[PDB]
């Protein structure tokens, strides 16, 4: 919403991460994995982020949690294939915002690549195809 | 023959073969609409 829950590895479910301000989302990451937290609130607070208004930290902040597809999760990879297919969708939406910049290959490869990971799991999602 | 001016400009104009134009609208190639089902986190379908 404007703050949902963030769980610790001790006495989980007390800490709260209010949306109202916007923190850096590289320390997010950091304060996510110190606490082996689930994949599932790495999408929610992406969410959040996106509903913040935000189109490319909240694309980038999901980058780090590529690399915790099954950290402590016990077969959270389904949440991993969720992660990894919405980067493959707004790695390409962002593209198509394009800036005088950069290329629109300039995120297309990074769309394409995580995509061949997004099907070594998982075959014809409903955001795969 | 007669001495013809060039023509080479346009005062008449060509106004009525301009405005009788009606301009499309290809802003955005898939018709102006990001096409996404990521970014329905909200839906009507609900009551009500």
């Amino acid at each position: 919403r404007g703050s949902i829950e963030i769980p610790l590895r001790d006495t989980d479910e007390v800490i709260e991460l209010d949306f109202d301000q916007l923190p850096e989302g590289d320390e997010v990451i950091s304060i996510l994995k110190q606490e082996h937290t689930q994949l599932h609130i790495w999408i929610a607070l992406a969410l959040e982020y996106y509903k913040q208004g935000k189109t490319e930290e909240f694309v980038k902040l999901l980058e780090a949690a590529r690399i915790d597809g099954n950290l402590d999760y016990r077969d959270h990879e389904k949440d991993q294939m969720t992660c990894l297919d919405t980067l493959a969708a707004y790695y390409v939406q962002q593209a198509r915002k394009e800036k005088n910049k950069d290329n629109k290959k300039d995120l297309i490869t990074q769309a394409t690549l995580l995509y061949t990971m997004a099907d070594k799991i998982i075959m014809y999602d409903q955001n795969h195809l | 023959t007669y001495p013809f001016d060039q023509n080479r400009f346009v005062q008449y104009k060509a106004t009525s073969l301009e405005k009788q134009h009606k301009h499309d609208l290809l802003t955005e190639p898939d018709l102006g609409v990001t096409i996404d089902l990521i970014n329905p986190d909200t839906y009507r379908i609900d009551p009500n």
